[PDB]
RNA sequence: AAGCGGGGCCUCACGAUCCUUCUGACCUUUUGGGUUUUAAGCAGGAGGUGUCAGAAAAGUUACCACAGGGAUAACUGGCU
RNA sequence: GGGACGCUACGCCGCGACGAGUAGGAGGGCCGCUGCGGUGAGCCUUGAAGCCUAGGGCGCGGGCCCGGGUGGAGCCGCCGC
RNA sequence: AACUUUAAAUGGGUAAGAAGCCCGGCUCGCUGGUGUGGAGCCGGGCGUGGAAUGCGAGUGCCUAGUGGGCCACUUUUGGUA
RNA sequence: GCCACGCGUCCAGCGCACGGGGUCGGCGGCGAUGUCGGCUACCCACCCGACCCGUCUUGAAACACGGACCAAGGAGUCUAACACGUGCGCGAGUCGGGGGCUACGAAAGCCGCCGUGGCGCAAUGAAGGUGAAGGCCGGCCGGCCGAGGUGGGAUCCCGAGGCAGUCCGCCGAGGGCGCACCACCGGCCCGUCUCGCCCGCCGCGCCGGGGAGGUGGAGCACGAGCGCACGUGUUAGGACCC
RNA sequence: CUAAAUACCGGCACGAGACCGAUAGUCAACAAGUACCGUAAGGGAAAGUUGAAAAGAACUUUGAAGAGAGAGUUCAAGAGGGCGUGAAACCGUUAAGAGGUAAACGGGUGGGGUCCGCGCAGUCCGCCCGGAGGAUUCAACCCGGCGGCGCGGUCCGGCCGU
């Protein structure tokens, strides 16, 4: 007999992405052999976000991409983004960058490569630099959707300021009762 | 009875509605018939437009 | 080359379509991986079976 | 890929005739076999009959 | 695809994934949204606050069609006119600000929440913001309403 | 490109059979007849081929040239070798490793080779 | 004067939605526009549900019926 | 300045620790039935399906393959649906 | 038990550093004998990582079933039990 | 008994093996019409164990209920809505689903000057309505800088050093830019409360608006949604079956 | 007053199916709204398959006959008139085994049958030696064809550029 405890003894993580497309798994096949032999933890981040699921590597604005760059590692030095580089139109002026993406935007090859730019795969980053030297790695907003509006601690509550779960909002859509000062009570 | 977090909804299906339910499998045959009707009469106005005034 | 295009020029007979871009461009990762380039910065491969 | 091949136009008795047409792009486009058996199953669904 | 469902799984279990206690009847809680005042007012507060009673004033034969005022930031104002005119704006030594009319690529009110180039503009709209204002001012521009 | 096919062909491909615990390839230049990357015969540039001969007495070697590779009808050449067994091991060692030519089968066609002449030996 | 007091020296003496009534405004709507009644709104009190997180509610069946309950009684058996 | 095997990388190999279970949840099924799109130059009156079987076996198991008998006309393997 | 001057054992909080000390200086419409007091900002100097032992931790969604319990040492209520 | 082997200057091969998991370079017999072997599956004998399943229950073998036996059928399905997670395509956009044009084909393809319209891109207030940074300099105006800060932050950058003498790469005390995300302090938008100084026009007031400090909002603060499919869960429907 | 876009589980004639296959699918695949039941309103079944072709068993014999035994048809009567395939519950018979704690079961053996291994003289495969043999036979050169590579340090010319 063992006092111990078979609750959490699995690590519940990804070992490969769910995803059936050939593409992504012979680049997730590059990366596997770059972790294992290469010192260096950017093999480990990449090929860990490679294996994530869609929402957990949201895409990444163009304009935040100029603005991280406006604060770089200290100007040549490209971006590493896992997820989907999308375009701003925001944004009015364009430097030229090095990025590395799995998927763009047509409108922002189209903008990136006006203004001198280059664009790269991950393939090509490895040939580039395959302990990712002089690399920024990048993220989306990864709390951006609208979903996490709604999550948290729950609304009727004091001080728990969450979007509630209503098909129109409106004068009679819950504003009643557990909302007004007026009316019961309010939080 | 509700679940933990979720919406309040109202579906209405309180009525007989299976009784009076539409289907709409005549849609590609409709589509057939509106042309063909369209095509004759085309040829009836043949020197008028198909449009019409 | 008019109902799809090539990548640098749209499709002729199609509103708005070009063809998709490639996730990946050399998909020969057999070249890749004894490439010259990679291959200076990789440690040592351990090969010996230590058993208990 | 960087460059196109030439295919050659052939006669009807076989025999290579001298026209030859650069390949399409469209033959360079990404291979999805989940894709394309996605829109197969899902295609092959609209050409049925409803039973009752 | 049924055999990927959770009843291919369940087939030799008596209770089905109800229970054996608690047995899946009928309705145990009542049909529909019942209990509002009763045994669901736990969650009726904790979850939907504000869901009984009334509030504001009555509207009797409202038509949409009338509140359609849609709005635009200056964010993407520039984006209504193609970029081949921001181009030439700056280019032109003469000061020839180009006109956006906001009501052509339908829209009616302007805001000013967006950072505005430094550029001239002639902005044509039928209603404006005042901070909206100030912002087209301060790059040199002008707000010309219309109806 | 070899990786890039490989992943399609490694499930869905009319070649492969599977059945009681055991997976095999069909294809014409698969030698040791298993379904696995460097024995797929189709699937690279340069591939080894070793079949018994049309008459029954010999063996042919496949030999696939990498200038047509989309022309099929041109990019494999096929040589027949009806020496005796250690001069007939001799050549096809002397064709894979002394040309360069995919060297991690040249065993593997030794081996194929040493088995159909002697499944044509003259059987006890 | 420092200070104390927005009830009772403290531990208790009280009430959601909807509806009604009163009060507060140089307040909003009353619908195509204007004026005036009226009506509907915002905010703050009150009119109560004591089964007190709040249904509008008399009996009898020995002519009785149904789903159930040994979760619950009349009998035996058990413990005292 | 002339040489063993390997690697269906969804594969193979090495270390340690652990293995109960009602309700309930999850994962893997080269477990099983029916029909459809592909696929096996698939099986078949020199014998299909079905059924019986004191035989040989395989897989922990769901089940499956051969041997024998009956039977006379269809049936199955793999990839997806 | 509804008394208490005393008063345990068991038990319940807090602390055992780097988010800690020691300096120097700005701001304040807060308080004013007095750069008084307080708070917030900065900049600088101190690592023997300041009890023992053991252990990788933190965090976000969806969510079934359950909401009749019983027994055993010790304490104890009602009841003769 | 000894895990001690050289000089001067200054203060290496051969064999043996308690050695990274077993070998024999050791043997003896019997095997053609009566012998060898055959886990399992056919039958029988013995020892040990062993109460008939399902269900309700704190408690079932129960003197609690269903149940002679066998074959077939036989019970979480379908539509709609929503939430979450995952996969795919596009991306501040996305989508024809309705409508037109070109055996299987009732398919498939095409039409965005067929994107009308659905969702998102702006919220707040009952409503009228309103509707999303500032600072510096010079004299309310004219120029400039122009998208908040602090702490923690995977990753990336430099090199005090160290692997006669240079280059590559290594690592490195220490020093930084800091992704996402968390905590906090600020800033902006709408309603409400309080306090003022004021300015100004096309019709100078019971006018129009700004400012400062609290407070409420499902807000902003360099996007993330749209379309399809799958799974789970909750519902309205006959709704797991009687 | 007035056609078109619209609806159509009745009727006429059609075409089709990722539908079901005689306890399924309409109640009804068949002399089915039939047999049958109730005074009546109404309720309402069960039931497909010899064989390719009846070639449907001539004739002999027992029995009163039903029923058999021979013979004959058929590829097959082991398809013989409710007849294709003929499972289980159940019953009859043959062979084997066993039998006073109802029967049955799990683990471990042992014994007896059943067929099988087609075992009954127990492995071959490579390398070297020996000697017996038998070849049209080796290495090295010449000619022709094919293929690979080339950093030909950069030969020459084509073609393309996500």
């Amino acid at each position: 007999g063992v006092d111990i405890r078979h609750n959490k003894d699995r690590k519940v993580r990804r070992k490969e992405p769910k995803s059936q497309d050939i593409y992504l798994r012979l680049l997730v096949k590059l990366y596997r052999f770059l972790a294992r032999r290469t010192n260096s933890t950017f093999n480990q981040v990449v090929l860990k976000r490679l294996f994530m699921s869609r929402t957990n590597r949201p895409p990444l604005s163009l304009s935040r991409m100029i603005r991280k760059m406006k604060l770089p590692g200290r100007e040549n030095k490209t971006a590493v983004v896992v997820g989907t580089v999308t375009d701003d139109v925001r944004v009015q002026e364009v430097p030229k960058l090095k990025v590395c993406a799995l998927r763009v935007t047509s409108r922002a090859r189209s903008r990136i490569l006006k203004a001198g730019g280059k664009i790269l795969t991950f393939d090509q980053l490895a040939l580039d630099s395959p302990k990712g030297r002089g690399t920024v790695l990048l993220s989306g907003p990864r709390k951006g959707r609208e979903v996490y509006r709604h999550f948290g601690k729950a609304p009727g509550t004091p001080h728990s300021h969450t979007k509630p779960y209503v098909r129109s909002k409106g004068r009679k859509f819950e504003r009643a009762r557990g909302r007004r000062a007026s009316r019961g009570y309010k939080n | 009875a509700p679940s933990r977090n979720g919406m309040i909804l109202k579906p209405h299906f309180h009525k007989d509605w299976q009784r009076r339910v539409a289907t709409w499998f005549n849609q590609p045959a409709r589509k057939i018939r509106r042309r063909k009707a369209r095509q004759a009469r085309a040829r009836r106005i043949a020197p008028r437009p198909a449009a019409g005034p | 080359d008019d109902l799809y295009g090539t990548w640098r020029k749209a499709a002729s007979l199609k509103s708005n379509y070009n063809l998709p871009m490639h996730k990946m461009l050399n998909t020969d990762l057999s070249r890749i991986l004894k490439s010259p380039e990679i291959q200076r910065a990789l440690r040592a491969p351990r090969k010996k079976i230590h058993r208990r | 890929a960087c460059a196109r091949p030439l295919i050659s136009v052939y006669s009807e008795k076989g025999e290579s005739s001298g026209k030859n047409v650069t390949l399409p792009a469209v033959f360079k486009a990404p291979i999805r076999p989940d894709i394309v058996n996605f829109v197969h199953t899902n295609l092959r669904k609209n050409n049925r009959q409803p039973y009752a | 695809p049924s055999r990927l469902r959770k009843t291919r799984k369940l087939r030799g279990h008596v209770s089905h994934g109800h229970g054996r206690i608690g047995k899946h009847r009928k309705h145990p809680g009542g049909r529909g949204n019942a209990g509002g005042m009763h045994h669901h007012r736990i969650n009726f507060d904790k979850y939907h606050p504000g869901y009984f009673g009334k509030v504001g004033m009555r509207h009797y034969h409202l038509k949409r069609n009338q509140s359609f005022c849609p709005t635009v930031n200056l964010d993407k104002l520039w984006t209504l006119v193609s970029e081949q005119t921001r181009v030439n704006a700056a280019k032109n030594k003469t000061g020839a600000a180009p006109i956006i009319d906001v009501v052509r690529s339908g829209y009616y009110k302007v805001l000013g929440k967006g950072k505005l180039p430094k550029q001239p503009v002639i902005v044509k709209a039928k209603f404006f913001s005042r901070r909206a204002e100030e912002k087209i001012k301060g790059v040199g521009g002008a707000c010309v309403l219309v109806a | 490109s070899a990786h890039l096919q490989w992943m399609v062909v490694r499930n869905c491909s009319s070649f492969l059979i599977k059945r009681n615990k055991q997976t095999y390839s069909t294809e014409p230049n698969n030698l040791k007849a298993r379904n696995s990357f460097r024995y797929n015969g189709l699937i690279h540039r340069k591939t080894v081929g070793v079949e018994p001969a049309a008459d029954g007495k010999g063996v042919v070697v496949v030999m696939k040239r990498r200038s047509g590779q989309r022309k099929p009808a041109t990019s494999y050449v096929r040589t027949t070798i009806n020496k005796n067994a250690r001069a007939t091991l001799s050549s096809i060692r002397h064709m894979i490793r002394k040309n360069k030519y995919h060297p991690d089968l040249r065993m593997a066609a030794i081996r194929r080779a040493s088995a159909i002449l002697r499944s044509q030996k003259p059987v006890m």
